[PDB]
């Protein structure tokens, strides 16, 4: 089931760079058994390079390929505002059909600084039943943040969920919003409630915490 | 013009059965190799199914006993029958054109199987209110089954700095959802805030009025 390995992960550049994805097999596949396609966000695949080095119709002369045996290259010559988003190989030589777990390129803008805010539960929400704080981390780049929940500085994991925005068209920045859902009981046993985010833009982790009923 | 269009996907319970069809224009479906490619939701792409030209289908492990490929040529129909479903077919479904035995290189439009054994239920909308110079607020949709919802601000007069965070599954099968928007905060006093949630699946619309805290 030869074993496609595409390189890096994500792949951060501006327009205008040149981006270079690797893909790696397991076993030798011959030249002209390697496909290149693009996919954008919320839409279908896109074949753009057959044999590993010849173009499809329509795809512009940037997209480039080479490689042989189980080392193979995709080469953007020069990036485009368009061309960021996700990248697939797939060899086609033996009867298993194995795609590539996929390679982002995506716009790098300056590292920012994600804006920390804190929402503790309301009134209504509280008299549901049922507690849930809310933290915001507004207009950071790059995606990767750490959002640490500390009840009376005591870390509190497994019972908080991410979700993450789509990358912003202008500012190419992120937003996170992490969401510690817990019990009326045991959101009034604590009172100091905090929400620690490491980002690589923040020199030193920020704090941003709150008093219960304050 | 090789257009293939998409249909028959939709919300069904565990253990279901549907049936994605696949209109082709442009081409033949008797004469050619026709695949189904799906893509798991934050996941990359695996082959399904494919249907050779002399009527040879060959179907993934993943997929063996429970899916069936068709080819309908008299109004050139590719069908896909999905039976004994669980969570793990929940995903964006695309027919494919084969050229060369192995080159995915016309795609259609792609289907959604969303595949969950929950009720429909409406949303609970709870506020997130604020508290220098920029103020963030928001709204948390949760507890709501299935997707999707539309949520604007001030009835759609409020577009700038909204950020709508995608619905996280949740561990009780429901969906939630955060709303936040960061505005001038010297107009938090003087300027009314409404965010308006409209879940269609439920037919169930809120509006809910965002003012300030202590």
């Amino acid at each position: 089931e030869i074993v496609l390995t595409q390189s890096p992960g994500t792949l951060s550049l501006s327009p205008g760079e040149r981006a270079t994805l690797s893909c790696r097999a397991s076993q030798s596949v011959s030249s002209s058994y390697l496909a290149w396609y693009q996919q954008k966000p919320g839409q279908a695949p896109r074949l753009l390079i057959y044999g590993a080095s010849s173009r499809a119709t329509g795809i512009p002369d940037r997209f480039s390929g080479s490689g042989s045996g189980t080392d193979f290259t995709l080469t953007i010559s020069r990036l485009e505002p368009e061309d960021f988003a996700v990248y697939y190989c797939q060899q086609y030589g033996s009867s298993p059909r194995t795609f590539g777990q996929g390679t982002k390129v995506e716009i790098k803008r300056t590292v920012a600084a994600p804006s920390v805010f804190i929402f503790p539960p309301s009134d209504e929400q509280l008299k549901s039943g049922t507690a849930s704080v809310v933290c915001l981390l507004n207009n950071f780049y790059p995606r990767e943040a750490k959002v640490q929940w500390k009840v009376d500085n005591a870390l509190q994991s497994g019972n908080s969920q991410e979700s993450v925005t789509e990358q912003d068209s202008k500012d190419s920045t992120y937003s996170l919003s992490s969401t510690l859902t817990l019990s009326k009981a045991d959101y009034e046993k604590h009172k100091v409630y905090a929400c620690e985010v490491t980002h690589q833009g923040l020199s030193s982790p920020v704090t941003k915490s709150f008093n219960r009923g304050e | 013009e090789v257009q293939l269009v998409e249909s028959g996907g939709g919300l069904i319970q565990p253990g279901g059965s549907l049936r994605l069809s696949c209109a082709a224009s442009g081409f033949t479906v008797s004469s050619n190799y026709m695949s189904w490619v799906r893509q798991a939701p934050g996941k990359g792409l695996e082959w399904v199914s494919v249907i050779y030209s002399g009527g040879s289908t060959f179907y993934a492990d993943s997929v063996k006993g429970r899916f069936t490929i068709s080819r309908d040529n008299s109004k050139n129909t590719l069908y896909l029958q999905m039976n004994s479903l669980r969570a793990e077919d929940t995903a964006v479904y695309y027919c494919a054109r084969d050229l060369g035995t192995g080159l995915f290189d016309y795609w259609g439009q792609g289907t959604l199987v969303t595949v969950s054994s929950a009720s429909t239920k409406g949303p609970s909308v709870f506020p997130l209110a604020p508290s220098g110079g920029t103020a963030a607020l928001g709204c948390l949709v949760k507890d709501y089954f299935p997707e999707p919802v539309t949520v604007s601000w001030n009835s759609g007069a409020l577009t700038s700095g909204v950020h709508t965070f995608p619905a996280v599954l949740q561990s009780s099968g429901l969906y939630s959802l955060s709303s936040v928007v960061t505005v001038p905060s010297s107009s938090l006093g003087t300027q009314t805030y409404i965010c308006n949630v409209n879940h269609k699946p439920s037919n169930t619309k809120v509006d809910k009025k965002v003012e300030p805290k202590s």
